């Protein structure tokens, strides 16, 4: 199984309210470990996973100091981006950040990420190489020149190949009981009278990564279930008494053999 | 653990 | 219906087990592909706030809308009636969506 850690920063600004409300939110896989709120009473860093409460109070009042200071670069950003786009104070707007390193199954690097977003489209972003940026509109085309000028890549590409990979290893080995776990879908399908409707159900599984196929198909993204595990359904419409023509199958890291059902 | 607070900034203004 | 600005929330409401009359569960509402952030959800039984509800798994996609989950333990019931009320400003008035127990 390859793994991930990645990071879902926004600052949206509330004008009339406050300032903006800034949020960090990190994952392993598509585990929550960790989260910043800016309107929380006493806003830090608090664990979202139990292998968390292996990281002493000097991790804690790190990482709470830098969410501290990047609050401020998403304040001021967001006040900057108002005067190149000539927006007025009081409308609602959104700056977001994406980033975060993938490793293979046997902890190789294979890809690092760092993408920004204005009111929800494009802004800049770091290319595979982890040298050169794409800018999507005129003014990240600004930010692209000063930002090569500045050498900002170099910054990313090193926190991507070092500290990302490297807490990522830490995470995975502390959290091997719930990160490394296989836990194998249990399926069924439903029998709705319309034409009729075939669903088939995929519950309890971990990790997220699944395929359901009807041997066109209504479905959902896969969504966690409030336990820490899955569930995705995918739906047909079939002729109104020859359904028994029809099979549901599922792949999933936990079944050695993928389910066949009907 | 995340990234350190962000060196550059946007400076989208131009000329 | 300004759809360069706002996105309108999908509300999944969902159970962790199929459900069974007094057998405990946790009811889920995933809400999901919304611009922009600000948001209010609010679980509903018979037609009041449940108290403790958590927030968690507030995340976005690579077309940058955002994702949250609302759950909370429950014990189904034949007459307990289960929702999810959402307020976002893409939506003139609160919306509530009621969990479907025979999908
Ligand atoms: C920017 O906005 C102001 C105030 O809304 C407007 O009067 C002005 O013409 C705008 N400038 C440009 C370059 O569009």
């Amino acid at each position: 199984g390859p793994h991930s850690m990645r990071y879902f920063e926004t600052a949206v600004s509330r004008p009339g309210l406050g300032e903006p409300r800034y949020i960090s939110v990190g994952y392993v896989d598509n585990k929550e470990f960790v989260r910043f709120d800016s309107d929380a009473e006493n806003p830090r860093y608090e664990p979202q996973a139990p292998w968390m409460e292996q990281e002493g109070p000097e991790y804690w009042e790190r990482i709470t100091q830098i969410a501290k200071g990047q609050e401020q670069w998403f304040r001021v950003n967001l006040r900057t981006l108002l005067g190149c786009y000539n927006q007025s104070a009081g409308g609602t707007h959104t700056l977001q950040w994406m980033y975060g390193c993938d490793v293979g199954s046997d902890g190789r690097l294979l890809r690092g990420y760092e993408q920004f977003a204005y009111d929800g489209s494009d802004y800049i972003a770091l290319n595979e190489d982890l040298k050169t940026w794409t800018a999507a509109d005129m003014a990240a085309q600004i930010t692209r020149r000063k930002w090569e000028q500045a050498g900002a890549a170099e910054y990313y590409r090193a926190y991507l190949e070092g500290e990302c990979v490297e807490w990522l290893h830490r995470y995975l080995k502390n959290g091997n009981a719930t990160l490394l776990r296989t836990d194998s879908p249990k399926a069924h399908v439903t029998h709705h009278p319309r034409e009729v409707t075939l669903r088939c159900w995929a519950l309890g599984f971990y990790p997220a990564d699944i395929t359901l196929t009807w041997q066109d198909m209504e479905l959902v993204e896969t969504r966690p279930a409030g336990d820490g595990t899955f569930q995705k359904w995918a739906s047909v419409v079939v002729p109104l008494g020859k359904e028994q023509n029809y099979t549901c199958r599922v792949y999933h890291e936990g079944l050695p053999e993928p389910l066949t059902l009907r | 653990h995340p990234g350190s607070v962000n060196e550059f900034d946007f400076g989208c203004g131009g000329s | 219906g300004s759809g360069g600005i706002q996105k309108t929330p999908q509300i999944q409401v969902y159970s962790r087990h199929p459900p069974e009359n007094g057998k405990p569960n946790i009811l889920n509402c995933y809400v999901t592909q919304f611009h922009p952030p600000h948001i209010e959800i609010q679980m509903l039984k018979n037609g009041k706030k449940i108290p403790k509800v958590e927030m968690s798994d507030m995340s976005f996609s690579k077309d940058w809308s955002f994702y949250i989950l609302a759950h909370t333990e429950f014990t189904p019931t034949e007459t307990d009636t289960y929702a999810c009320r959402v307020k976002h400003a893409s939506m003139a008035e609160p919306k509530t969506v009621y969990w479907d127990r025979d999908m």
